[PDB]
């Protein structure tokens, strides 16, 4: 009662370690906002210069 | 412990100061909740933890020399902690565990079997498990102030008396020799009381005496020898001692051993360790909060010999029955053995 | 404070000790591996033990261990001030420091035993450089060899006189 | 209606979210017989306590902020909730307050015990120092509280704490009322048991106070009599105090008279603000914050004020905030806290504790 | 030829520098009718005058009275003149510098001795046992004090004081034996109680295991003879009373025993000196010559220390009178002369020259 | 015989030239009763009542006359030599100001009066020990941590880094966090026994969250330390959490760069044709680069940084801890470094504008 019931309240973020990120990428620069990624279970396709 | 869970196995021989890195019995990776010794082997112990398993142990006859992780079985069928298990009087690698996801299982630690799983009869948290006499059946406190008896190998239950206690505070409830159940518990104005049940008449408690007004559950501790209940409170510093009769009000108290120091934990000695020539009827290891202090209750007695009357026959370190047999349904009592040859 | 002064001769002597100079090796062998003081006959300054020292030629030669044969100097019933240079091996390093001791033997007389230990802080005090100070009470505490290792390096020390431990 | 509960190293504040003043203030002690008794309760918690000490023997649960034994303080809990509050704690939340920089394994007991023992709805704890600075209405500050147990200086800038600045002292008012035990034993009168260590602190809070030049006062206490005052013990006997009343609280500024190395509360606070950013350094001096029952002496902030300016660059500015309330400044901060509409989205449930752990409670704190 | 008189709490021990053993030990206690009695003559009255300690817990709190015995100590127990021979005083730790410089005035100002020096009879105590760092834990009469020191300087903040020593024992060993029959209530009986323990009391190792000794047997049965010929039998009693040390709740009191507390006064110093105190304890007091107090100390440290410390309990035979010993053969030295406070020096600085000179 | 005096933030390590270890290493620690003053090993046995100041703090002198005390100390006390007959070969930081190299030729031509004296850079001597000509040394101290890239013996002081992080302030980070386990040390007495935990229990872990998971769920990373006065102590997780604040200076409230990164950020403002040789040869130096698995965990972060085409070689030597002695020792025993000595008789006409000068 006092508390809203729900199951995620405590959901926090965590970056991946350094390793398993993905460097040097020349990420777009347009000026449209658009989300510049899409991700699949199998692949990651990013908008490039 | 810094990471995970472990309990400190030491001989009794090593009193005074304990080294700081002393081994310990680290296997688990949460931490230790309950532990009991093996009534059939003197180095057989098994724990349980909040990493939902319960491990069993092989200590060597000198004890630990280097740190135990791997235990000789890790038997695991629980969803949640495991905070209370209790071997089986009787039958031969028999233990039982309960966990807070109201399950109580009967397992085989010999073939890291599960003999049976009872998970619908308690619908709240479950305080402590007694097995009877003879291990044919159990008693449970539960947090719904309920008191069952329950047939583990049929899976039913033989009794159950609503309500026992009517107060919020964790309550407690064992079986004694003659098959009546002993209960510790809170009223509705928090006061702190003992009660006894007949399985076979469970409208009213026999016996309905109130202590105090303190907090803290009260641990018992049962004595079938001289039929002695000892009740510890967690955090008192007094250790209070009743004795049941067949008259009336079937609770008699004896007195009160006093201490300026509030107690952590609690450890009786079983009988067959006591000095038997010093009269001494009862050994209790008071756990402080960095050391542990060892009570002794003994009888007053002027004569230097054996007191036959104080010491009858107790239960052995053999066991009767053994886990296909006690499964089929045979019963049978603990082999009693003599403590006249410990008279030195 | 006994105000009990320390003679020239004990503090010329702690200088030649403590500050090694370059010097042909004829008298190398002339410098003091140890040395006892004791307080002068009127009991106003301490003064050297005459003929009660050790010097670095002598180890080798005449004496094998000089730490066994100075500790037969200190006498059994009477309090002393002794001066040390201990030669001893790290794990890492070689070292050579003096070390000042405390001989006060419960045997020795109640007026011995007080005059050194009021005017231990002030002779200590004139004596500067000295990093390592053994107050032994009785002879089990400065016979043996571990034990003035413990005091030079704890358990760090691994030989002492060249001599593991 | 939630309740806020300051536990501290000698006093136990307690009352509900919205008040102004905590409705329950009692010694945080637990008495034990040390008699026998021969006419026909093993422990006493409070003010049950102060009233029979003539018998008992007076334990803090708490000493240097450190918790000493755990079962005696669920005891200081369990009288809080319903021998003082006398309301049934599983029924409203409960505020907690905790020391800055405490320890992760003393906040792990300090909610178990509240979720499983009480069984409380909702919790949360949150940093004294920050609480104090809420009721004086600052964002920016230094804080400086001194209980009884610790002495804790904490600089905060705009809302964002600085830990690696926050400086710790183990010197408060326990250990000014054994130090003013040893300089009373001076002028005859013998102070020993547990028992009369509630009588030097008594005496503490109503005699002493800060002189504003030490040498000086020394100087005027002993040429005359103008600085002794008269004290009745219990038992109907008058004591008469000289130069103790201002050498006890000395020691706060002078922690050598106790034979410690570490400097005083003056020093202390300056060194917390030099650990700071040079940018943030002038608000600091500015918005200095008393905080505790160890800083309610007389001429406290009038000291406080001249040894930092000593100490600080002349071109500052230094302020010395002593609202007349600072001893319960925690609990008020608390209570401002607990009411506000924005502070309902850090209650921890219990039960997401259950399955979740100590996890969460670690979040959502500093 | 230098005076040293060592004020203690109960006895005053007083005599010439260079003697082995002070000249005159008397009570320190002034009778006034129920017309001023000083030492022995004040107990020779017994119960008509009513007695009082000026100094009865170490520390001075009349001075008036304190005069009557330094008088009282020069002219009739160490029969010289106070103004032909310099005077060293002792003092308990603790002492403030108050106290010091009212010593300093009364000295100069009243017996008009050409010399003076203040010494505290802790460090007297180990100086005479060959140690410059210690715990001293001297035992008195009114006090018993646990004052640990690093190379000749006490530690104030980690002295511990205790309000137990030989004048409580010797009142529960007149609590006590009046269970055995005797009645011992009046100061002559006192004074005979007090002979009792100082011949047959000792303290035993295993208090518990003593007890089942004495109450199976008539081995620790002990006669005593009264000085009107009437001849008392002690059983029991005989290590209860000094057990008192060590369990204070004997008597009633909430303190710790003179054995955890040398062990608090250690804890209370720094962590780096621990250990050489804990090998460099020293008992002095005339309340430390009970038979078997140093390998009781030695136990009881030990269990309260750490397994790998080496707890050493240093007994010297006279340690009884260590403070005046150690005293003595200070101002015997040629050397001291040069550390007495001339009275040229006290009419320049007044009273306070005390604290730069005798620290 | 030449003396080689590498003074640093904590120690001070001195012997003589030729030979391959330090004769004498103390504590570089003033200490004072606060119950007249105590230096070096004799302050730090008698540190129960001493009040102990270090004279040197950030590589920066906060008092002149207790820096004469410990060169007092090491010529009198420890080395037991007179000063005005031997040449004495001294060690600066790098880029150090030349008011600070100006009073220490001052005080060793005036107070001490030695015939011949010589400053050189820690940062190549520390080279010598290697036996190298070419790399980047991460010399990491009591006080500051350095990196000096050097190639083909040429110095690029506008690539020097300076990280204000070091084992003193290791040191001071695990005090803070023992707190937390319940064991408390203040007094500056106590700052010593912490920095002998340091030294002999912490160590530098791979990964920092997988030893945060394994420390959190097992008790086989946990030690045993036994304090001066007997009560033992147990760590956990603070044995790799003091020296992770070498890699996260964040854990400090600092806001520069770990000494993985600002090693890497020192060979960035390097020229581009150098930096291949700069990546195989680092060079690591100092005390506080003595945690076991320092090594290793240098070489993966700094391998994600540099471009994967380089070869990463952290080259730590296990004498690593007197590399900048050994090195001035070798200097001191080579014939081409005689030329290299300034006289007094030299310094007394002409002054510091010589020193300057001939040096670097
Ligand atoms: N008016 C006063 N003057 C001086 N000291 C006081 C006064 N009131 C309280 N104190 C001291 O402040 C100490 C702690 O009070 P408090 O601030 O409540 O600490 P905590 O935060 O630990 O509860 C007490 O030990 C008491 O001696
Ligand atoms: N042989 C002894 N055994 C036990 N107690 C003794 C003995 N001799 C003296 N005492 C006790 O020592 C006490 C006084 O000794 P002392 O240390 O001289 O007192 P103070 O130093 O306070 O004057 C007396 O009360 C006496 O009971
Ligand atoms: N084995 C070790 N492990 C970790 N740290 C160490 C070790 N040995 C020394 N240190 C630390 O290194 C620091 C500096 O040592 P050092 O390189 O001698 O500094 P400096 O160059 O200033 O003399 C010291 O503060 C010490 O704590
Ligand atoms: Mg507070
Ligand atoms: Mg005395
Ligand atoms: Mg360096």
């Amino acid at each position: 009662k006092v508390v809203r019931q729900s199951k995620f309240r405590h959901v926090f973020g965590q970056p991946v370690k350094n390793d398993q990120c993905y460097e040097d990428i020349r990420v777009s620069r347009v000026t449209w906002d658009s989300t510049f990624c899409a991700v699949n279970p199998k692949f990651l396709a990013v908008i490039v210069e | 412990a810094s990471g995970g869970g472990a309990f400190l196995v030491l001989p009794l021989s090593k009193t005074g100061r304990i080294d700081k890195a002393y081994p310990t019995v680290c296997g688990h990776t949460g931490p230790v909740l309950d532990i009991d010794w093996c009534p059939h082997n003197d180095e057989v112990i098994a724990s349980g933890s909040e990493d939902c398993t319960v491990m069993v142990w092989q200590i060597p006859e000198n004890g630990l020399t280097s740190p135990l992780t791997e235990p000789v079985v890790v038997l695991e069928g629980h969803t949640k902690r495991v905070g209370i298990i209790a071997w089986h009087p009787t039958a031969r690698n028999v233990l039982l565990s309960a966990g807070c996801d109201n399950v109580v299982l009967i397992w085989n630690v010999g073939t890291a079997e599960e003999l049976y799983r009872l998970d619908s009869l308690h619908p709240d948290l479950i305080y402590n498990v007694s097995w009877n006499h003879n291990g044919s059946l159990f008693c449970s406190a539960c947090k719904d102030k309920s008191v069952r008896i329950i047939d583990p190998r049929r899976g039913t239950l033989v009794a159950e008396r609503e309500k026992a206690h009517e107060g919020a505070r964790p309550m407690r409830a064992i079986f004694l020799a003659d098959g009546k159940v002993f209960t510790t518990g809170f009223s509705r104005m928090s006061e702190r009381q003992l009660a006894l049940w007949d399985p076979e008449n469970l409208e009213e408690p026999m016996a309905l005496q109130e202590l105090d007004s303190s907090n803290g559950a009260l641990l018992p501790f049962y004595d079938p020898d001289t039929s002695v209940v000892y009740v510890c409170g967690k955090g008192d510093s007094s250790i209070r001692y009743f004795e049941i009769t067949e008259e009336p009000p079937y609770i008699h108290f004896l007195n009160t051993f006093t201490s300026k120091e509030p107690q952590r934990g609690m450890g009786s000695m079983p009988k067959r360790g006591l000095e038997v020539s010093k009269c001494e009827i009862a050994r209790f290891y008071k756990l402080h909060e960095r050391k542990c202090e060892p009570i002794v209750m003994t009888v007053p007695r002027k004569s230097d010999l054996f007191q036959d009357d104080l010491y009858p026959d107790t239960a052995g370190p053999e066991a009767a029955l053994e886990a296909e047999e006690w499964v089929s349904g045979r019963d049978a009592d603990p082999i009693l053995i003599s403590l006249r040859e410990a008279y030195v | 404070a006994s105000g009990v002064a320390v003679s020239d001769g004990v503090i010329k002597v702690f200088n030649d000790m403590k500050v090694r100079k370059s010097s042909t090796p004829e008298e190398v062998k002339k410098r003091k591996k140890a040395v006892l003081f004791c307080l002068s006959e009127d009991k106003k300054n301490i003064i050297l033990e005459e003929g009660k020292e050790i010097l670095v030629g002598d180890v080798g030669q005449t004496v094998d261990d000089p730490y066994a044969t100075f500790v037969k100097m200190l006498p059994d019933k009477d309090c002393r001030y002794a001066l040390y240079d201990a030669t001893y091996e790290t794990k890492e390093s070689k070292k050579e420091d003096l070390v000042f001791i405390f001989w006060a033997p419960e045997s020795a007389p109640l007026k011995s035993k007080m005059i050194y230990a009021s005017s231990k802080d002030a002779i200590k005090k004139k004596l500067t450089g000295i990093k390592h100070e053994l107050q032994a009470n009785c002879y089990e505490e400065v016979k043996d060899r571990c034990t003035l290792a413990e005091k030079l390096g704890g358990s760090a020390v691994i030989s002492l006189e060249g001599k593991p431990l | 209606a939630a309740l806020v509960v300051d536990n501290g190293s000698g006093m136990c504040k307690a009352g509900f979210a919205g008040d102004d003043a905590p409705r329950a203030v009692f010694p945080s002690i637990v008495g034990r017989p040390r008699h026998q008794g021969v006419m026909v309760k093993d422990s006493y918690v409070g003010d049950e306590a102060q009233s029979k000490r003539g018998i008992l023997t007076l334990k803090y649960p708490i000493e240097h902020g450190i918790v000493t034994n755990w079962d005696d303080m669920e005891k200081i809990w369990h009288h809080t909730f319903y021998n003082e509050l006398r309301v049934a704690p599983e029924e409203h939340p409960v505020l907690l307050t905790e020391a800055p920089l405490n320890p992760k394994a003393n906040r792990e007991k300090m909610t178990q015990i509240m979720f499983e023992t009480f069984n409380t709805p909702a919790m949360y704890v949150a940093i004294q120092a920050v609480l104090s600075l809420y009721a004086s209405g600052r964002t920016t500050g230094i804080v400086m509280d001194s209980g009884d147990g610790v002495t804790h200086t904490v600089p905060i800038y705009e809302g964002y704490a600085l830990p690696h600045a926050i400086l710790r002292l183990d010197l408060a008012g326990r250990d000014l009322t054994d130090y003013l035990m040893k300089i009373l034993t001076e002028r005859g009168y013998s102070f020993t048991t547990t028992a009369e260590r509630e009588i030097v602190r008594d005496i503490k809070e109503k005699l002493c106070y800060v002189a504003l030049d030490f040498e000086q006062e020394m100087a005027t206490a002993a040429s005359s009599s103008s600085l002794e005052k008269s004290y009745e013990l219990p038992d109907g006997q008058v004591i008469t105090i000289g130069n103790e009343r201002f050498r006890c609280p000395e020691a706060l500024f002078q922690p050598s008279f106790l034979g410690m190395e570490s400097a005083g509360i003056h020093e202390t606070t300056f060194n917390s603000i030099m650990k700071c950013d040079v940018d943030i350094r002038k608000d600091l001096y500015a918005n200095t914050v008393l905080s505790g029952g160890t800083t309610m002496y007389p001429g406290i902030a009038d000291r406080m004020q001249k040894e930092i300016t000593a100490l600080a660059p002349s071109t500052m500015k230094i302020k010395i905030i002593a609202p007349p309330e600072r001893k319960y400044s925690v609990w008020i901060g608390g209570s401002i806290l607990a009411s506000l509409s924005t502070f309902q989205q850090m209650w921890i449930s219990k039960q997401e504790y259950d399955e979740s752990g100590p996890s969460i409670v670690h979040r959502k704190c500093f």
